[PDB]
């Protein structure tokens, strides 16, 4: 009949939409983050902790992703690309972003600083400054041997 | 007599493997053998009704259940080792990546592996199969074709809404009953899911599951003896097999993806 | 077939429209007079709603019959056409008797029940064991003096065809 | 009962014998000579080995109609001859010579009008919740109830409509 | 007619309800109501070996495949925590408190639930119970009795050996396959059962549904209506209702238990 | 016949061994496990996470399990009875009985320091000395507020 | 009228099944041997950060009740716990206080009393008058960090 | 059809005894009957973290299993006794073995340093020097308490 | 002829299913081009606590390997772990060091990789010079407590 088409639809979208929401939202996925996002390099020191599809942050609220990450066969440190929503675009050059680690012993993300008021942005370009991630090994070794 | 045992089991034995290579000669004339007069999409959609549509409620109220299970009992053992947050990750992972697929495919061969066995083996005991190829109609394609591609195309899509009911469910009883705390259960989820390893890997688990169940549903039919016996012994080889070809086949494909 | 072998996802008129719309695409409006017709013949004419379950085990093979004469076949075959009937029996051998002598088709009822199959058949054959055991007219086989055939063409419990099983004397059956 | 209607899980033996070691408990060697005489009865006293689908269909009635006349009954009652003529044969004998033999009441409950009218000797009618008349096959086959004269012969149309409730030949073939 | 689809649905609902009284009613008549002359012992073997010895293949390879599945993949989850050598207590929790029971009433109804329903239904077509009452045995105790407690009395012995297998499976798979070290899989196991609240639990669960799994299994057949349909129909409702009736009673079971 | 009733009772005997397989080695209660076993009292001042069914030890290696906790309603605090092996009866009176963690974050068990004493002990007898578990509120209060 | 009766012992059933949930039937911190023979009492405190329903309040660590309810009082500003006391219990003067603790280190956040010096004890529904509240990690690493060192 | 029909079921028996006894050779450890590894003992004053089957190790690598530990009725001590991989048969007898922890909250491994240079072992012999386990109370009491 | 046809069909599949889906074995990744290609080197530590196979080496925190096998040296007693690098990463000169960091706080104990000061880079199937050992939390809090504090 007609019945049978409509509930054979309507189920068969309930279906899809159950697969679209196992993806987009108990994933996490490209989607409906990806929207509109333009890019960014980034060179750090050291990148210990931040894997990809991880937020990059500005004064703690979530800006985009990180897209991937490089090790450049130059300068022997770490290229970070990452997305940044279109609607922040407002992020001047002179910023320094850094890798925050989440609470205490969650994932590491990078969080950027205001960078004064000077040319704002390419949204592709590279930014030029930042503070690497933090070791453990470093970290008791000047705190241990040298300080104390 | 012993020599007249051992003669029983190796007739069985060699003809479970005459069955097995018949059963995929059928499934080659079912799925692309020809294109007979009376087929169409109309079958299709009155297949993908009684065979997912019909079978909704079951894996639906099933998956609340084993999702408000899931959570109800991962939340006590998570909370002596002291990780509560994750409680929505644990059971999210279990569930989307193997137990949403293999009881999907455990609920699907006993509703749909039998409903579907005795449906297509009734059709051969009235004589409802062999009318249809002495009016000239193939019943591999009019009757067995479209039951096949219901199936492959409805146990995904019902594993897809057993994953989603299951972890909303848990959530329903994390949250509002257990009371852990609200937006932790998707955030912890959502950051450790990997779509590439639980979401897409479940969801080729249960594809893998449905051609493997709604074919020996729609062969045991199609070849019992035709007898009100014969399809009552055939709409159990069918959950049987289809069990053993969940199970198994979800040990093959596990291994295959951790 | 007997028990009508009825499709029972589809609805009576669907179930003798199917022989039309496979063979044939007329307008579903020319395809639905085809189908009233024959419906109309078996007498299962007011029926044209139900579903072959909710049809008495009588009723079913009429509406089956009707679906075989669709398209209108030259020959056709009638497996245990009157197997468990009377009244509803009686219909069925007038029409399986009708549809031969007006549409001039070729009907064999092929039916174990020997009265009425020698009632309406004119040239009536007997299978057994593999081979045909002869044949005929229904009276020239009714005293063909075949012991096989003047076995089955009567009741005659004993013949050919052993009446007891392959068994041991029964003098010593319960004696040993 | 029509088919057989023989428990699946026992032989053929503990089938007719069923009966016996229910009402009786009489010694396993002695249920063996009533088992054996019973079943050579109906002729099949060959098959005392077999299981209820290893029988053929009309073989396995006459396997049943052994393992009621167990334990002697009075009164026997065989509901559906059907579906199968050599056969029929040997049962429409065996109905009567168990009747006339055993002295017992046979209460067949066939719809195969002939081969009952043949062996019954008060043949009724039931119809629609009330008994349609009665009698002898004779007395009953020209009662002249419009109703009884349509079952006793062919007859298509009579009480019993040949044809369905319709609504018109001419408005349903036109509108 | 809206006024007609409702009436159907409440029609539905009260016989729903009238069903389900019916069968308390026939496990009352079967269980103790008396002693009919063709009882013994010798029943309940020969139903014994139906119920559970026949289903003993199935649920075996089903519970081997269920353990190298859990341990194949919390070995997985398990290798990013550190609790390495903590696998093994998971495949005895994962496998004993609450997926194996019900995993094996997921197994024993679709095996046991639909090869006792098209077994106990088709005797009722073919009016093999019918022909009990007249020789004088109350079917109910001759019949049903057996399958009724051939099937209380076997579905905690499958459960047993399912989780007896899937334990000794998971260790075959992480010990010789994944190469998890051996000794530690069963020493992390067995100081954290906890018998009480793992092994008795479980247990206590499978009687429970399994007793479920084997009344709406041995009353769906007996219940059916008598045609080759019927029984088809039936053998799917007692695998449908016994897989409800194993799913969400595995709810309200662990939540008295977590 | 016989080849059933050898079959039936083969099986359910094999699982009544898988459930005494369940109930002995998969969970180990009582086959050559803790056996004859002696309890001993002891007083403490606070056993915050001193759960049933723990660990008494001594020099690391166990020595028994612990049974109950009760608050005594004369001084208020926290009275354990715990087991002691059989094979271990050397533990002297004057001996301590202190509540320490489990490596970093692990259960709260009871360990025994041996303080030397010729008198043992009645294995139904109760401890004199303690040193109740710690808090980390008021070891930190001791730590922040009151040292520095 | 076979299936009246057949409906009424199904809702019989379907009413033991209805009961049969046991959605938080019975409602203590363990099994009725001890029994629900617990009298309320109120506590003021100024932090109650983790000290979600459903916990455990103690002395000398062994559990003496669970806490009932966590509430905003609009006067003060200040949390009032209200929580259950085990009847066997009966001897907790009313000087002694309560004072949020932890857990081990990464526990749930019960509350232990200790026991001060008083004849009168309770009323078993009375209000607590003296406490120290919940430490969160960020006034302990500003009173640490900037002030001390 | 007759003689390669019992040929197909021999070859399924043999297949089914073959997958019989391929699973029973998992319990009874299956290297052979015997293993080849020497044993060793240690004397320690706690061995809070050192349970059964736990890892033993030099410069990090593990070398064998820790198979027991005893409460020597006489000292009171921890007696560890555990498996060498005999490979490894060249640590000296002057050789340290001190409980160390994985990582940062593993299980406690017990490390061996090389110590001396003498005599290397009898593989079946004793360890006379070491540091016993860490325990959490007796370290804040030190540090705490005694220190700050 | 049926019959034997069916078991033929039988036989094929069965006998394509084992092999194509079982044997649980040995890796194919496009072992046509590039392989991946990994090239191994030695690293000698002094303790390896938590560097277990299965885990990974880097440079700057971005992955450049993994690490294949540990060691004993019977006659130093010290740790020799072996590890895959890159192909694409080949430029990392001799003097550079290796070090067990841990990732985060309670993560995995990885190997990273400090670059040196020499021009020369490797032959990729050699050995690394020096290193900073894995640090362990009893020899952490022994020179915390003891010497410093103490
Ligand atoms: C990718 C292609 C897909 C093709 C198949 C993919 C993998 C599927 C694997 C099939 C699993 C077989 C299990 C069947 C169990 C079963 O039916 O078990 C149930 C049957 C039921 O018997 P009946 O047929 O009488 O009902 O049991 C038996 O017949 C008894 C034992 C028979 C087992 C035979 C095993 C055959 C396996 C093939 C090896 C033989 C080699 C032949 C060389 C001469
Ligand atoms: C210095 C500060 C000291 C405190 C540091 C310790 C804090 C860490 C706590 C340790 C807890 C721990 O070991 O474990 C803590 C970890 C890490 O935290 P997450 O909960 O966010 O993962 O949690 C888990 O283990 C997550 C459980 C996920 C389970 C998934 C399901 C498994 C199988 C699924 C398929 C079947
Ligand atoms: C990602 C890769 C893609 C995967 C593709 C799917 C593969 C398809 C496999 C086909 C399965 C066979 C279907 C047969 C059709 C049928 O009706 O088959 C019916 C016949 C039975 O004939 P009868 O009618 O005579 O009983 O055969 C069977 O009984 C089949 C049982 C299937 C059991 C599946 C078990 C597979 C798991 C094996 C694991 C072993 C591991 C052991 C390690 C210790
Ligand atoms: C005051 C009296 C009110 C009546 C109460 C009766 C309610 C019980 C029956 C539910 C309705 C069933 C309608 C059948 C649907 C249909 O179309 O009918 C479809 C099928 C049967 O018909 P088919 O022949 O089509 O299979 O019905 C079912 O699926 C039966 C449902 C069984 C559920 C009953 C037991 C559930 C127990 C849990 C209750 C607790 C609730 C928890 C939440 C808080
Ligand atoms: C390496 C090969 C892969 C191993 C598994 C292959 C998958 C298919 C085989 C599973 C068994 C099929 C039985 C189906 C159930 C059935 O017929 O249903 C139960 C039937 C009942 O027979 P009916 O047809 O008369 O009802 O029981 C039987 O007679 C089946 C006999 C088969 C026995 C073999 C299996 C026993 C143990 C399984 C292997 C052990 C694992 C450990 C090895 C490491
Ligand atoms: C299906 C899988 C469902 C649950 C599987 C495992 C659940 C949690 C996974 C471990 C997370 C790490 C926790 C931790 O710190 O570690 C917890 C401990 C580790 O303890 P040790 O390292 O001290 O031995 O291991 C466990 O994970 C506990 C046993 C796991 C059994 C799961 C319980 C049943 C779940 C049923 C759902 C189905
Ligand atoms: C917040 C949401 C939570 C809600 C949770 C709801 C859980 C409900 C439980 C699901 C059970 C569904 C049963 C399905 C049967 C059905 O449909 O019932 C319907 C069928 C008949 O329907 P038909 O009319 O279709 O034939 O009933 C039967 O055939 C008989 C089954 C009766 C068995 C009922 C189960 C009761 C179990 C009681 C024992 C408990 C013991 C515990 C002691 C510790």
């Amino acid at each position: 009949t007609r019945t049978l088409e409509i509930g054979v639809g309507l189920f068969l979208l309930a279906g899809l939409l159950a697969l679209l929401l196992l993806a987009l939202r108990v994933s996490g996925l490209s989607v409906g983050n990806a929207g509109d996002t333009y890019k960014v390099y980034a060179y750090f020191d050291n990148i210990a902790g931040v894997t990809v599809r991880g937020k990059v942050t500005l004064a703690g609220v979530t800006i985009g992703k990180v897209t991937a990450v490089d090790l450049d066969r130059d300068s022997y440190t770490g290229r970070v690309t990452m997305e940044i929503n279109q609607n922040v675009n407002n992020l001047p050059v002179d910023s320094t972003a850094s890798i925050l680690t989440a609470g205490l012993l969650g994932e590491k993300y990078i969080g950027i600083s205001v960078g004064g008021d000077e040319d704002v942005l390419k949204d592709g370009s590279t930014i030029h400054d930042t503070q690497s991630a933090l070791v453990l090994e470093d970290l008791i070794g000047k705190f241990l041997l040298n300080s104390v | 007599s012993p020599l007249e045992r051992i003669r029983l089991f190796g007739r069985a034995g060699l003809d479970v493997v005459a069955a097995l290579g018949r059963s995929t000669l059928f499934l080659g004339h079912a799925l692309l053998g020809r294109r007979t007069p009376g087929t169409g999409l109309h079958l299709l959609v009155k297949q993908l009704y009684s065979v997912g549509v019909l079978s909704l409620a079951i894996i639906v109220v099933s998956g609340l259940f084993i999702g408000m299970v899931l959570a109800l009992q991962g939340y006590n053992i998570l909370i002596s080792y002291g990780s509560e947050q994750a409680v929505g990750q644990m059971v999210a992972l279990t569930l989307l990546r193997e137990l949403g697929p293999v009881v999907t495919g455990l609920l699907f061969a006993g509703r749909a592996g039998s409903a579907l066995t005795a449906e297509i083996g009734n059709m051969k005991a009235t004589e409802q199969l062999s009318s249809l190829e002495m009016i000239g109609v193939d019943p591999l394609k009019y009757i067995v074709a479209p039951r096949l591609w219901a199936g492959f195309i409805s146990m995904p899509l019902l594993a897809a809404i057993f994953s989603v009911v299951g972890i909303w469910g848990g959530a329903m009883v994390a949250v509002d009953w257990l009371g852990v705390y609200e937006g932790s259960f998707w955030a912890n989820m959502q950051n450790s899911v990997q779509f590439t390893e639980d979401v897409l890997n479940g969801v080729i688990k249960s594809i893998v599951f449905a051609f493997v169940v709604t074919w020996i549903a729609v062969y045991q039919g199609y070849d019992c003896e035709p007898t009100s016996e014969g399809i009552s012994r055939a709409t159990t080889r069918t959950v049987v097999y289809a069990s053993l070809a969940v199970l198994g086949l979800d040990f093959i494909l596990t291994a295959l993806m951790f | 077939f007997q028990s009508g072998a009825l499709f029972t996802d589809l609805d009576v008129f669907e179930n003798v429209a199917f022989p039309l719309r496979v063979h044939t695409q007329l307008p579903e409006e020319m395809i639905r007079d085809i189908v009233l017709m024959k419906l109309q013949a078996v007498g299962l004419r007011g029926a044209v709603e139900l579903m072959p379950d909710e049809l008495s085990g009588g009723m079913k093979r009429r509406v089956a019959l009707a679906r075989a004469i669709a398209l209108d076949p030259q020959i056709l075959l009638y497996d245990e056409p009157f197997v468990g009937q009377p009244i509803a029996m009686g219909v069925l051998v007038r029409l399986i008797r009708l549809l031969n002598d007006a549409l001039g088709i070729t009907s064999i009822v092929v039916s174990h029940d020997l009265a009425e199959t020698a009632s309406i058949a004119d040239y009536i054959y007997i299978v057994g064991d593999g081979r045909v055991l002869g044949h005929g007219t229904p009276d020239v086989l009714k005293e063909t003096d075949d012991p096989r055939i003047r076995q089955f063409v009567k009741g005659i419990p004993d013949g050919p065809v052993p009446f007891h099983y392959p068994a041991r004397d029964y003098r010593a059956d319960l004696l040993g």
